């Protein structure tokens, strides 16, 4: 099944995605708007699962249920291209990603074995207001689509997708945004992960990265060495009093991109207020007391699959970085120093927004995984990575 | 969902 490049995606047919309100691969789009109308009748009954499986909405406020979801994902969610590392989203992270303002329990859509109640599938929706070119639309973000390794290739993923679609339709929402490492009809933008080594000794030892064979280990560590403390004047962790100005800075900064979130002040608090081992946000408060810039990154460690009891690969993911007075190059240099100080092994960033202006300069290396962005039921021109201004978890 | 990437090898 899965195609990872648009060349190989052109050489195949999509039994499920051809039935969905998305553009065809290779269709060049010059219009802007829905593929199909809002529905004034929505199917009241859940879609049929294969015999022996049943739907269950996951109440994550139940500690036992949250652990079941953590375990499903820890054992069956996204792996790297070589099946050496698997995302290890923490339970507290999952609460952050899955209970933002406006979350709904019916949108934490699980699949369980009927007889044993074992959790074997999941998909989620959370609400988001999305600015796409000249339109703002209430949408959902879809995330954490996961089918147990023992249930794979049994066409359960289309049922999960149709069911969350139905459950979102019931709430009057008819567009969605989502990302995937695979190519489907039809990316609105294609982004690439880059990686900045922070602890190269460990990255090479777990074979996340490789010694250039013309470089010694000693020389690699000198290459990637960073200052012990950040250089930007007035940098400090975001505090409650910074919520309004962070909201103001973000809103004005995102206007320059073509696919962005539109966050309320309560949403800004949720996504940026620091939570240890989940989300870090630092603001620049200058000599006048004014907050002029901020950087942020989230915590997403990964199981080392070939050595399971060893300490996970600790990765920080660039989130939103807003500059109005500090040069973005300096802000991101301080992001690296802070991630290093907090024990991260690698700092990851996509090539979206203005990130290409600093990636090579700050010694990021290009990754092997593309991140495709998609809209459901919204046909619009595609855009280059540097116009994508949306980062998901 | 998100995707897992690692440094491209020459
Ligand atoms: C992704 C996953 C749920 C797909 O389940 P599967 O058993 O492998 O595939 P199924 O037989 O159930 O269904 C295949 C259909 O789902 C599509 N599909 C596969 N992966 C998809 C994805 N990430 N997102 C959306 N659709 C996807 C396929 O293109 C195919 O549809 P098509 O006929 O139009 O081509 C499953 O492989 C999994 O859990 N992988 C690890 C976690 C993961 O990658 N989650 C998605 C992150 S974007
Ligand atoms: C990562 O986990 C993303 C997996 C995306 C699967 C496709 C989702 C399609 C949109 C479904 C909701 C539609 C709401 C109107
Ligand atoms: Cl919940
Ligand atoms: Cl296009």
């Amino acid at each position: 099944g899965p195609a990872k490049t648009m060349e190989e995606a052109s050489k195949r047919s999509y039994q499920f995605w051809d039935t969905q309100p998305v553009p065809k691969l290779g269709e060049v789009v010059n219009t802007h708007g829905p593929v199909e109308p809002d529905k004034d009748n929505i199917r009241q009954e859940p879609y049929t699962l294969p015999q022996g499986f049943t739907w269950d909405a996951l109440d994550l406020g139940d500690r036992g249920v949250l652990k079941e979801l953590y375990t499903l994902l820890n054992e069956n969610y996204v792996e790297d291209d070589d099946n050496m590392f698997r995302f290890d989203y923490s339970p507290e992270f999952l609460l952050w990603a899955l209970r933002p303002p406006g979350w709904l329990p019916q949108w934490h859509c699980g699949v369980r074995v009927v007889s044993s109640r074992k959790l074997v599938g999941f998909i989620s929706a959370i609400p988001a207001n999305i600015h796409i070119y000249d339109t703002e639309k209430k949408m959902v973000e879809i995330n954490f689509l996961c089918v147990h390794k023992k249930l794979r290739s049994k066409r359960v993923a289309p049922v999960l997708i149709r069911e969350i679609t139905r459950r979102v339709h019931l709430e009057g929402i008819f567009q969605a945004v989502y990302t995937a490492g695979v190519v489907l009809p039809k990316p609105v933008g294609t982004c690439r992960y880059w990686h900045r080594s922070l602890n190269p000794r460990k990255l090479i030892e777990v074979k996340f990265s490789h010694l250039s064979r013309n470089m010694t280990m000693q020389r690699t560590m000198k290459l990637y060495r960073l200052p012990e403390t950040p250089k930007t004047a007035g940098l400090r962790p975001m505090e409650t009093k910074d919520i309004p100005v962070v909201h103001q800075l973000l809103t004005r900064y995102l206007k320059q991109f073509h696919l962005t979130p539109v966050m309320s002040q309560e949403e800004v608090e949720h996504w940026f207020y620091p939570q240890e081992n989940i989300i870090d946000t630092f603001v620049v408060e200058n000599a006048n007391g004014e907050v002029t810039d901020f950087l942020s990154f989230y915590t997403l460690p990964s199981t080392i699959m070939n050595h399971p009891t060893h300490k996970s690969l600790k990765a920080a993911y660039s989130f939103y970085n807003v500059h109005t007075q500090t040069p973005l190059l300096d802000l991101m240099s301080d992001a690296l120093v802070l991630a290093k100080m907090k024990g991260f092994d690698v700092f990851n960033a996509l090539d979206l927004m203005e990130n290409k202006t600093f990636l090579e300069k700050l010694k990021f290396g290009i990754g092997d995984g593309n991140l495709q962005y998609y809209l459901y039921n919204w046909k619009c021109p595609s855009m280059g990575a540097e116009k994508v201004g949306l980062v998901l978890q | 969902g998100n995707c897992f990437s690692k440094p491209r090898v020459p």
